[PDB]
């Protein structure tokens, strides 16, 4: 159904129906969104430590960022010492491109599954 | 230090893994748990 | 500054800052009523908790 | 006393609706000089 | 850079690494198998062998009901069992 | 909740007061 | 005798769009539940 | 500019101001609790102290004043049911009065800080930086503190200098402001015992007066002065914070499980004395007792009062509430009126039956009855068409003892399963529904929304604790970190120890 | 040169060779019967 | 009782070819 | 009177502690041996 | 040179596995949390406590093992195992449920240590701490879930089991109890955590597809050097392409960063905050205005009706199994059914 | 349907009175 | 009255995307 309560309906249903709860691809969704969130978080966690000193103490430090400059704005040489040493160098990321590719697949692949 | 290559230890410890987790999936359906 | 009677009465009680102890002073002394505080509190919370029951302490509303 | 339901939210926004208005007005006018 | 130990790839590949190894994996899997085949996981644990769930003749299950007496109730349903 | 109407828009307009005598624009000459 | 700690403060467009957003959603979400 | 966020760091190197600040708080808090207690007393009805409590009511300050002695109002009631009394000046309107003045005087010494912030008082002699000594503070003030919680526990709760506090027996009919004697033993420490209370304050008071000294007279070592930043007032706040939260769960738990200071006629009962049937227990010994003095059932259900029979009620339970069901108990379920009596149910073969009770995790629950063994002996039927133990084929009967209908009988099964919906409950009351237009529906208690408010801040404080805690000890990078930070800090291997650039190769 | 007993052997081994010790253990129950 | 024997048995096996096919390689860690 | 939890709470009271003990004790040993070199 | 300052420098020592002071509450807790879990998923049975298997060794597979909870008759005892209710006998401490607050309680503390150990390890590196801020919403969840929402309730019984299965039923108690799908404080958790998954995919999906091209191959990977000054991808191309696609996009990467941090992690704190409503059934349960009209109106209808009548089944049929010490007997005649099924 | 008629007023000030404080820092943002 | 509260926040919001829109600020290039 197209409404709030309805989409519960649709989902208790659903469980007694099927056991979804129950079934794999329904447990990668599952691990799809929290993962995704989770990563999420500590991307932006991650990076947000370790914005370079742009600003002063008294303005927003998203000030230090300027549209379209070339410069990186965060140190991911530090977010990756920071996070090698938070578990361990080789379970951390060292390559920006690697990282996001990670970001992007793992949700979405988590979602495939589900749907 | 070195002198066995790594992709036959690989080989190997997947092959062991792939033992043990089909001998799991064997006892889903024989003994306790099997329903029978 | 504006200086009053009451800033003149008061100002020993405000005119420290930055004094330190040299070293680590009183830290191991600290360490000990800490160390009692939280076998005290261990003690309140394992009595309330029905963990350590002694003679005479009946945790209940029927004291 | 039994009065009319709406006159709370009538006076509520009665008051408040002017009453933002000229503190817009006035904050905005301290902050240009 | 390296914080100073022996990379793994180079231990694992190592021949002196699987002659150590060789016998100590497979004597913890041996041991690990002894634990439950001499039954001793079950007493250690407390764990019901597939005997010993119900009494022959009871369906209730043996639910420990008192904080107290507890572990004095579950001493009793393992007697009303022999 | 009409006394307490009443007794809120009559606050007001006491805290205004002092406002307007105690906090109000200086007036400077010239 | 003036304070020379004030500072101005800023909230620039997006913010306010931002904000006004949070709390149109907040009331379309709590809303049915102030009713109730 | 600043943040919208930021807005109130400009007090930060401003002593006066920030007084000035936490001035005007405190004359808003006061002034929240004048306004609380006098709209409490507009609405507050005091007519029956036993089936019209407090705590019924939505009443939240009023039992606070009346847990340390105030109970009377100036218009002649007391909440013990007590009329013509004089309360004297400290009556709830006298309090709710101080309150408000206070709230007014804190308000103008607020604009004198606030204007005459340059005081010459918070400058270093030295430097003339503003500058606050903060390990002396916490000296003064830790010093203070101990004389009021002692002079708190020594004078007002004995009863030397003061009323005492709000003391019962353990089924709440009968209490009232006693003096309190300390309990010195390790009683003191049962949560039950109020004496505890009392003695807690005088040795916690001393203790506190002893290091208030040591406080004010012993500098803190360099080593802590330094790991705590302890020439930062943030440090305090993250510190007072973290206080603050382990006090916040302190008084949620203890308010939801109970103790001396959270008596349950001012505050109802818990969830945990419908769970033990704690208040069924008590009535049922007092009858079996009555039975053995050889009264009839009539004459022993006769001599329970209505208010321990009205403990023994779900509707009272503050664990049967909703989130977003507002306003008194009373708003709910009704004015409870009297209690009908309890009901003794048979079937037609002569056998006692018992409903089975509702517990608190069910918003509805079926109807079964057993016998004293706990056989189901009797139900309302969900699919009719094979049951076999409706009401009408067991001929089940009703018949009350004590309250409003002691001696009757009723046979009809449309009435006998009316009372026995109302059994699921505990004991059955006549309620009055339409004074309130009540919609049927059990609301929380004070108990309930003082736990709920207080866990809810408490886990907030936690945040702002980790908050004001990692500015305090990273206040060097707040605003970024070096923008010409060595990569041989944070690659592996360079430095022997991490972040000391002294172990390098 | 490098060191054999170091903080990181004693972390991997303090999960390692209980695993393997649950691995056999859990193995010898697929052939447990009812 | 002999089960507590068996199931500690083969691990001690384990730590006596491990501490003899490393008891050199680990004496060095000397100064 | 000492109770039998009393009893009990004395033994994880003491338990702690020597495993507390132990612990820094051990940490204390390795890192007097094994120092951290400054130039 | 004490020999504090001698403990500090090894336990700060660069290794593979950096220690730290967290370290000593660390690695033994989240150590014995685990093995707690993986030893009584092994080998321990929920027998005496819920009627249940739930081991392997009882013959349970990964998805229905448990550590589970212990009895409702245990109270919010800690269960310690020199208590007064195991009186240090191990296999009876293990048949009571002791396992459950060993493994909640060394949990607890081994988040702790985690949350000091990113404190510890931002400040050597010379990094802002907003790592162990974002860690407050996983904590924040751990407290209120498996810690106040028992502490509300008549004990530990009712708190989460440790297993798979375990959680889903735990999941179904909660619609057809608390109602808790109906619940603003959940609606939220869900909007921030989907929000969240929705800010990974979008934001690792833009990089990805407005990279600069930095080298020759067709695997971009390679052309990426993680000390270059340079963005690897365009936030001007990406940034037109989402403001023409989508109608607004980011302009600026350090809001954009904070704002991942932000959703997740506030939807978590606002989800918590339920959890410590339902503590004390102070549920969503009910509308009213929807239930007076309900009562008069015989062909009133709407989802919320009806998933009112899904809870009522939940409750009646799942109650005698899953809350045993109860003794709840109800015979099929009181059964809540339609039609047929 | 029989909603709490203070259901109105309390949605009326959530959505009115931070709203406005929005608009008040935003407007005196711009005037300078 | 709460029928035309739920439509006049949702159509609030609405007009909000307009402005969000079609009113932004510019994202400039220095
Ligand atoms: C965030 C930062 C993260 C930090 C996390 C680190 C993890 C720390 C470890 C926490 C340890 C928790 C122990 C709590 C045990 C508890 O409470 O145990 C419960 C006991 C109370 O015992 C309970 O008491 C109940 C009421 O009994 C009373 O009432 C009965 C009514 O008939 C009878 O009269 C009976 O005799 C009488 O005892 C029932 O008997 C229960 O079965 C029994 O369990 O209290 C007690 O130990 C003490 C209660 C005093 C307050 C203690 C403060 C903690 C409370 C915070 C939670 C508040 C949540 C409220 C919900 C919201
Ligand atoms: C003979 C002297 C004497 C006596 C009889 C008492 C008597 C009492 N004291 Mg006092 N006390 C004294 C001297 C004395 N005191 C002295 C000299 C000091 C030092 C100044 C104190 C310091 C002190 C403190 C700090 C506390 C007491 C408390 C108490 C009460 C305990 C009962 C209770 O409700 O505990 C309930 C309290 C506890 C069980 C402690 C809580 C423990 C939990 C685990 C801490 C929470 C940790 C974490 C943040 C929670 C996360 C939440 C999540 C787990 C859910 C009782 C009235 C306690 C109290 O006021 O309770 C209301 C209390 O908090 N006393
Ligand atoms: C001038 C003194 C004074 C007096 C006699 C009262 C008296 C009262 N107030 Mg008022 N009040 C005052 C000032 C005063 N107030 C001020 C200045 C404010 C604004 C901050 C308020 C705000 C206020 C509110 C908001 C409320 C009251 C209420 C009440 C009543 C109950 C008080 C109570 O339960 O406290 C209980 C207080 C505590 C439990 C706090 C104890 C201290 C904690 C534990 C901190 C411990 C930290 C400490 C530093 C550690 C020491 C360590 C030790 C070892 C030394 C009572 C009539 C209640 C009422 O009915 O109002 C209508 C109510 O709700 N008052
Ligand atoms: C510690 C706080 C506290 C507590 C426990 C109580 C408790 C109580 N009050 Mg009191 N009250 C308080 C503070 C408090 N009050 C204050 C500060 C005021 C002034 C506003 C009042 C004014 C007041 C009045 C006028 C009345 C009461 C009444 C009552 C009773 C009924 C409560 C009810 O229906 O709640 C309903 C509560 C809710 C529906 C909860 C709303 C919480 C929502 C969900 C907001 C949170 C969402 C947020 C926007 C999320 C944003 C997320 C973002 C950060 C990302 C109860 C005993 C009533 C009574 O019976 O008194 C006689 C009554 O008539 N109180
Ligand atoms: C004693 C309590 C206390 C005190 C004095 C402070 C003081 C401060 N905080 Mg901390 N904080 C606290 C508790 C406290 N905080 C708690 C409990 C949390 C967790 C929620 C935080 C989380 C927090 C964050 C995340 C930040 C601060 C910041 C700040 C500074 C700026 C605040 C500001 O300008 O707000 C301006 C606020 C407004 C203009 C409007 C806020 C509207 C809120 C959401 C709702 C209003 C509630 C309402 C009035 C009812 C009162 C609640 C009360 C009953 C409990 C200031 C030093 C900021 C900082 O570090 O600056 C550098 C910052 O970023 N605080
Ligand atoms: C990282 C450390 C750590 C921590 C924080 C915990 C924490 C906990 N464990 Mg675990 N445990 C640990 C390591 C740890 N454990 C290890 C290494 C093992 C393997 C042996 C275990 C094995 C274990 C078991 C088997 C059990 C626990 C249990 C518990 C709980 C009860 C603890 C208790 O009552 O202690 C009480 C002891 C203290 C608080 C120590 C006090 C130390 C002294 C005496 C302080 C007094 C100061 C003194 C008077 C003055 C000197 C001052 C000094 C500074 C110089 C608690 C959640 C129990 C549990 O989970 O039950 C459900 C349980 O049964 N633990
Ligand atoms: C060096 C590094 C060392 C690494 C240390 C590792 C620490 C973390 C280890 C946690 C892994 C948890 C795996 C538990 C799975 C398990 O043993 O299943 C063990 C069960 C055993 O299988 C069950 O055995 C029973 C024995 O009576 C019955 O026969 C049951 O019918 C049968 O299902 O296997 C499974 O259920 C099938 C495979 C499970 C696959 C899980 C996917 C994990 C995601
Ligand atoms: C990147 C994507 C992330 C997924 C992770 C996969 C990374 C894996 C990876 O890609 O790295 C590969 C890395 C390379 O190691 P060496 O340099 O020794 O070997 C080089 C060889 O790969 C060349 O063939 O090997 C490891 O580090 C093995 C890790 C096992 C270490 C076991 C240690 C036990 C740790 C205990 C818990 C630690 C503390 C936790 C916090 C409390
Ligand atoms: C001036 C003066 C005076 C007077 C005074 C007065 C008049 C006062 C009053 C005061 C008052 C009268 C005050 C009040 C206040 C209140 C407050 C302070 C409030 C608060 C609130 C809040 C904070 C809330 C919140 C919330 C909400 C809203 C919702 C729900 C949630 C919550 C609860 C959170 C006198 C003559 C004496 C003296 C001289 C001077
Ligand atoms: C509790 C306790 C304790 C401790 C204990 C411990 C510490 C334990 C440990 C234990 C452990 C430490 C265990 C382990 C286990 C393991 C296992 C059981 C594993 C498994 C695995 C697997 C099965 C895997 C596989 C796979 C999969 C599944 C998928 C993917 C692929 C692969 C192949 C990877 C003590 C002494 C204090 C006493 C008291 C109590
Ligand atoms: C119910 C009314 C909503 C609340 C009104 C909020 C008013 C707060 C505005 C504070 C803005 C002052 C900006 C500083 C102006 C002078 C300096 C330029
Ligand atoms: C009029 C009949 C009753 C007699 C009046 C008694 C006199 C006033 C008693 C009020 C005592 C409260 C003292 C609290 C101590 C706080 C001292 C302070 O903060 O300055
Ligand atoms: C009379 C009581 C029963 C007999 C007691 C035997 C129980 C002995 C088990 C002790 C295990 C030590 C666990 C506590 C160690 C960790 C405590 C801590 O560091 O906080
Ligand atoms: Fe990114």
């Amino acid at each position: 159904p197209l409404g709030i309560s309805g989409t519960f309906n649709f989902m208790i249903v659903f469980q007694a129906e099927h056991n979804i709860l129950m079934h794999p691809f329904h447990q990668l969704g599952v691990a799809g969104v929290f993962g995704g969130a989770l990563f999420c978080a500590m991307h932006g966690s991650l990076v947000t430590s370790s914005l370079i000193r742009e600003t002063t103490e008294t303005e927003s430090a998203n000030y230090g960022y300027k549209f379209g400059q070339e410069e990186e704005t965060y140190n991911i040489v530090a977010a990756h010492g920071y996070f090698g040493r938070l578990i361990f160098q080789y379970a951390s990321f060292n390559n920006s491109r690697s990282l996001h590719f990670f970001l992007a697949a793992w949700p979405v692949v988590g979602v495939w599954f589900t749907a | 230090g070195g002198r066995i290559p790594l992709w036959i230890v690989a080989t190997v410890a997947g092959m062991g893994v792939i033992v043990i987790v089909g001998l799991f999936f064997y006892g889903a359906y024989a003994g306790l748990g099997s329903s029978l | 500054a504006r200086r009053t009677w009451l800033g003149d009465i008061l100002r020993p009680l405000n005119s420290e800052y930055g004094k330190v102890a040299p070293g680590w002073g009183t830290t191991p002394l600290m360490a000990v009523f800490m160390g009692l505080f939280l076998v005290f509190l261990l003690i309140i919370l394992e009595i309330y908790n029905s963990t350590l029951i002694l003679d005479g302490v009946n945790v209940s509303w029927k004291a | 006393m039994e009065v009319n339901q709406l006159g709370l939210i009538a006076t509520a926004l009665f008051v408040l609706v002017p009453s933002v208005f000229l503190i817009i007005l006035y904050v905005q006018t301290e902050s240009q000089q | 850079g390296t914080t100073g130990e022996r990379p793994f790839s180079d231990i694992i590949t190592s021949v002196r690494y699987w002659v150590i190894h060789s016998i100590t994996i497979p004597a913890l899997f041996i041991a690990g198998w002894l634990f439950v085949s001499t039954g001793l996981a079950y007493d250690v644990f407390g764990t019901p062998r597939p005997d010993s769930y119900y009494a022959q003749e009871q369906r209730s299950i043996p639910l420990v009901t008192d904080r107290f007496e507890a572990k004095q109730q579950v001493e009793t349903f393992l007697e009303q069992l022999k | 909740m009409e006394t307490i109407t009443y007794v809120f828009i009559f606050a007001c307009i006491i805290a205004l007061f002092f406002f307007a005598i105690f906090f109000r624009e200086p007036p400077r000459i010239t | 005798e003036p304070n020379p700690n004030r500072q101005p403060v800023e909230l620039n467009r997006t913010s306010l769009y931002l904000g006004l957003l949070l709390i149109l959603v907040l009331a379309l979400l709590f809303s049915s539940y102030f009713f109730n | 500019g600043l943040p919208w966020y930021r807005v109130h760091t400009v007090l930060i190197n401003d002593p006066g101001r920030l007084i000035a600040a936490h001035l005007m708080h405190t004359a808003l808090v006061a002034g929240w609790a004048g306004s609380m207690a006098l709209y409490e007393l507009a609405t507050f009805d005091p007519s029956d102290p036993v089936l019209n409590p407090m705590w019924r009511q939505g009443m939240f300050v009023l039992p606070f004043m009346a847990r340390l002695g105030v109970t009377g109002s100036w218009s002649g009631w007391s909440i013990t049911g007590e009329t013509g009394i004089d309360p004297g000046f400290w009556s709830f309107e006298g309090v709710a009065l101080a309150h408000i003045v206070l709230s007014g005087l804190l308000f103008l010494a607020a604009c004198w800080h606030w204007v005459y912030w340059d005081l010459e008082l918070f400058r270093d002699p030295r430097t003339g930086e503003p500058a606050l000594d903060l390990p002396k503070m916490f000296g003064i003030h830790l010093f203070l503190a101990g004389l009021l919680c002692f002079g708190f526990g020594a004078f007002h709760l004995t009863g030397l200098f003061g009323p005492g506090m709000w003391v019962s027996d353990p089924y709440g009919l009968t209490g009232s402001v006693q003096p309190v004697a300390p309990e010195w033993g390790p009683d003191g420490f049962n949560p039950y015992n109020p004496g505890g209370v009392v003695a807690h304050h005088i040795a916690a008071g001393i203790v506190g007066i002893i290091a208030g000294l040591f406080h004010i007279l012993v500098r803190p070592p360099q080593r802590l002065y330094k790991a705590l930043r302890m020439g930062n007032i943030e440090t305090v706040l993250s510190s007072s914070i973290a206080a603050v939260f382990f006090a916040a769960f302190v008084v949620a738990g203890t308010m939801w499980y109970g103790s001396a200071t959270t008596p349950i006629e001012l505050f109802g009962p818990t969830r945990y004395q419908w769970d033990s049937s704690y208040f069924q227990q008590e009535i049922n010994r007092r009858v079996q007792a009555s039975l053995a003095s050889g009264a009839t059932l009539e004459e022993a259900w006769s001599a329970i009062p209505e208010k321990l029979a009205f403990y023994d009620y779900i509707g009272n339970n503050p664990a049967k509430g909703g989130l977003f069901r507002t306003g008194p108990m009373n708003k709910g379920d009704g004015i409870a009126q009297a209690w009908k009596g309890h009901a003794v149910f048979r079937n037609k073969e002569g056998e006692e039956l018992f409903v089975r009770r509702m517990p608190a995790f069910f918003e509805s629950f079926p109807v079964i009855l057993t016998d004293k063994n706990g056989v189901v002996k009797a139900d309302i039927p969900f699919r009719r068409a094979e049951s076999k133990y409706s009401f009408e084929q067991q001929g089940v009967t009703v018949s009350f003892y004590g309250g409003e209908l002691n001696g009757q009988t009723f046979t009809d099964p449309p009435t006998v399963k009316s009372y026995a919906r109302k059994a699921i409950f505990g004991e059955i009351f006549e309620f009055d529904t339409e004074t309130l237009n009540s919609d049927g529906i059990f609301r929380t208690s004070p108990r309930g929304w003082f736990t709920f408010a207080h866990a809810v801040f408490a886990l907030l404080f936690f945040f702002g604790h980790i908050w004001h805690g990692a500015r305090t000890l990273f206040r060097d990078v707040f605003s970024g970190i070096d923008p010409e930070l060595s990569p041989e800090q944070v690659e592996w291997g360079f430095y022997q120890k991490v972040g000391d650039v002294t172990t390098r190769r | 040169s490098y060191p054999i007993f170091t903080v990181r052997w004693v972390a991997v081994h303090t999960l390692a060779v209980p695993t393997i010790f649950f691995l056999g253990a859990i193995a010898a129950m697929q052939f447990i019967q009812r | 009782d002999w089960r507590v024997l068996v199931v500690l048995l083969p691990v001690l096996l384990a730590a006596g070819w491990a501490v003899r096919n490393i008891l050199p390689y680990a004496v060095k860690q000397v100064q | 009177t000492i109770t039998p939890s009393l009893k009990g709470f004395f033994i994880g009271l003491l338990s702690g502690a020597v495993v507390l003990g132990l612990t820094f004790a051990v940490l204390i040993a390795i890192s007097q041996i094994d120092k951290v070199q400054r130039s | 040179r004490g020999w504090f300052d001698i403990l500090d420098d090894w336990l700060k020592r660069d290794r593979f596995v950096f220690v730290g002071w967290s370290g000593i509450l660390l690695f033994p807790c989240a150590y014995l949390a685990l093995g707690g879990w993986l030893t009584g998923t092994t080998f321990v049975t929920s027998w005496y406590t819920h009627g249940l298997a739930s081991s392997y060794l009882e013959g349970c597979n990964f998805l229905t093992v448990a550590v589970s909870t212990p009895a409702n008759s245990m109270g919010h005892s800690l269960l310690l195992l020199w208590g007064p209710e195991a009186q240090g006998d191990f296999t009876r401490w293990c048949q009571l449920g002791g396992l459950w607050t060993f493994i909640a309680l060394h949990g607890a503390f081994g988040l702790i240590g985690f949350m000091l150990r990113q404190f510890e390890i931002a400040r050597l590196v010379g990094v802002r701490p907003y790592n162990a801020i974002a860690f407050s919403a996983p904590i924040a969840v751990f407290v209120s879930v498996f810690l106040i929402y028992p502490l509300g309730q008549s004990s530990w019984f009712f708190a989460p089991s440790f297993g798979v299965a375990a959680i889903f039923r735990f999941l179904l108690f909660f619609q057809g109890f608390h109602n808790w799908t109906l619940n603003p404080f959940h609606m939220m958790g869900v909007a921030g955590v989907l929000g969240g998954a929705l800010l990974c995919a979008i934001h690792g999906a833009t990089v990805e597809n407005t990279l600069f091209q930095d080298g020759e191959g067709a695997s971009t990977f390679r052309a990426f050097n993680p000390t270059q000054a340079e963005e690897t991808y365009s936030m001007v191309t990406a940034n037109r392409f989402w403001s023409q696609i989508f109608g607004i996009a980011f302009s600026n990467k350090r809001w954009l960063h904070f704002f991942m941090l932000f959703v997740p992690v506030t939807g978590l704190w606002m989800s918590a905050i339920g959890v410590v409503g339902l503590a004390l059934n102070l549920r969503s349960y009910d509308f009213i205005s929807q239930e007076i009209r309900a009562a008069e109106d015989p062909e009133f209808e709407t989802f919320y009706t009806k998933n009112l009548l899904l809870n009522e089944g939940i409750r009646a049929w799942m109650a005698p199994q899953d809350q045993p010490h109860e003794n709840f007997v109800f015979p099929e005649e009181v059964l809540p059914r339609g039609n047929a099924l």
